[PDB]
């Protein structure tokens, strides 16, 4: 029967892969993207998911939902939930001790549990793999951060069940990445692996010891509120001042213009990973005024200097909690979309004294890649 | 040398991918501590329906997901793997 998939169900973007014909395919959505925003837009007519959801956020901020992974498996009165709520433009309420996302859908107020919201994203990733395979998808492996507990794991599984999936296993994101590189298929003495995962909202360092295919999380570190979104924000403020200088207008107070600027900054940011400058081009940004401008890689790097270099403290921290020296880790693996930033890679590599990084698998894809490998073995479709 | 591994290695090769032979003797290679698996006799392994029924049961016991972080993790996967290949070979028959 039909193959099983791997789904990286991510805080900011999700990704799906299938292991078929001896190879893993990370599957593009219908807009051409190999990853998909973990975004759910509610409107008067439709429910939108992914690229279509994220693109209308500027117009529809209060009914566009993201960061559900931050609510999943948590109680309303969890200190993390209470602080996170400040950032979000959508509403969060208490149903009997459980967090609910409250939105306006089809001119009626509806509320959804975190695992329900994540089910919708999982559903979309399910559809992405079904469009590609030309057949229905049921079995999945889904990934979860190493530091997730049993409540968050169970709730992630339940989001699978709500999506129509039979979740074969819930596995750790760092572990899946190591599997993506086939590090668990090495023999001999125990190897130490370091996972450097910098995504859109979270930064994770994990150290694993692998021996005879068996993983052990030795230590974890990072910052659950540090990712690409923050580098975006540095550029956003950079240009808010620039628009104020050129035009004597301040856009800080206009939700729509600020978001529209973030979207251009994020696109610009990706360009800077492969090129040394990027142009920004927004029609009628504010009160009729076209914004056109340029930004160098150097300028991007220095706008983010502190955030980039502080990325190494969690490395050192995980390294001591693991009771290992820099020289003692055998594999470094780059995970997360923000690790495509050249200055982050030099920064990490120079910390390890020039040692080569595992980066050939697209970092924002390495998790789903490993989950797909695992789904296959779990189904008897690999070796 | 790993004695619990050596016993599974020996079980695997002695039964020659006979799904029924493996299923009917799996209790002699499960880790000490395993409590769910009641031994099957050939008598409940005659029809393909029976063999299907029992293999799904065996696969649940030794499944690699449940066995993660367990002292018998490696052996569960050794068994699961051989079960899957025995079953695929059982299904090729015909
Ligand atoms: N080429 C690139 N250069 C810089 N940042 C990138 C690039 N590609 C993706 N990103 C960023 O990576 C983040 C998403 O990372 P990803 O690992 O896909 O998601 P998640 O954090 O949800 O796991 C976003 O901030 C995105 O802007
Ligand atoms: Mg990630
Ligand atoms: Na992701
Ligand atoms: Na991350």
């Amino acid at each position: 029967k039909g193959p099983a998939v791997g789904i990286d169900l991510g805080t900011t973007y999700s990704c799906v892969g299938v292991f078929q014909h001896g190879k893993v395919e990370i599957i593009a959505n219908d807009q051409g993207n190999r990853t998909t925003p973990s975004y759910v837009a509610f409107t008067d007519t439709e429910r939108l998911i992914g690229d279509a959801a994220k693109n209308q956020v500027a117009m529809n901020p209060t009914n566009t939902v993201f960061d559900a992974k931050r609510l999943i498996g948590r109680r309303f009165d969890d200190a993390v939930v209470q602080s996170d709520m400040k950032h979000w433009p959508f509403m969060v309420v208490n149903d009997a001790g459980r967090p609910k996302v409250q939105v306006e859908y089809k001119g009626e107020t509806k509320s959804f549990y975190p695992e329900e919201v994540s089910s919708m994203v999982l559903t979309k990733m399910k559809e992405i793999a079904e469009a590609y395979l030309g057949k229905t998808v049921t079995n999945a492996v889904v990934t979860v951060p190493a530091y997730f507990n049993d409540s968050q794991r169970q709730a992630t599984k339940d989001a699978g069940t709500i999506a129509g999936l039979n979740v074969l296993c819930i596995i750790n994101e760092p572990t899946a990445a190591a599997i993506a590189y086939g590090l668990d298929k090495k023999v001999g003495a125990e190897r130490n692996v370091l996972i450097f995962d910098l995504g859109g909202g979270t930064f994770d360092v994990s150290i694993l010891t692998i021996e005879d295919g068996i993983f052990e999380v030795k230590s974890t570190a990072g910052d659950t509120h540090l990712g690409g979104e923050d580098f975006d924000n540095r550029m956003v403020n950079h240009f808010i001042a620039e628009f104020k200088r050129k035009h004597k207008k301040d856009i800080s107070e206009n939700k729509r213009a600020v978001r529209r600027l973030r979207t251009a900054c994020e696109r610009a940011k990706r360009t800077l990973s492969s090129s040394t400058q990027a142009s920004i081009e927004i029609d009628s940004l504010y009160e009729g005024i076209d914004f056109y401008t340029s930004i160098t890689r150097a300028r991007f790097e220095e706008l983010n200097a502190d955030l980039f270099r502080g990325t190494l403290d969690p490395v050192e921290k995980a390294l001591r909690d693991a009771k290992l020296d820099k020289s003692q880790i055998h594999d470094i693996v780059l995970v997360g979309g923000s690790t495509r930033i050249p200055k982050i890679q030099k920064l990490l590599q120079d910390f390890f004294n020039g040692k080569e990084l595992n980066k050939s698998i697209n970092p924002d894809e390495a998790v789903a890649y490993g989950a797909a490998v695992q789904a296959a073995i779990l189904s008897g479709d690999k070796s | 040398m790993d004695p619990e591994k050596l016993k599974i290695l020996e079980w695997i090769e002695g039964k020659e991918r006979n799904i029924r032979a493996l299923l009917s003797t799996m209790h002699t290679v499960l880790w000490a501590g395993e409590t769910k698996w009641k031994p099957v006799g050939m008598a409940d392994l005659v029809t393909p329906e029976q063999v299907k029924k029992v293999y799904r049961k065996a696969v649940l016991v030794v499944h690699p997901c449940k066995a993660t972080g367990q002292p018998y993790e490696q052996y569960a996967k050794m068994i699961f793997m051989e079960l899957n290949d025995a079953w695929s070979e059982f299904e090729n028959q015909g």
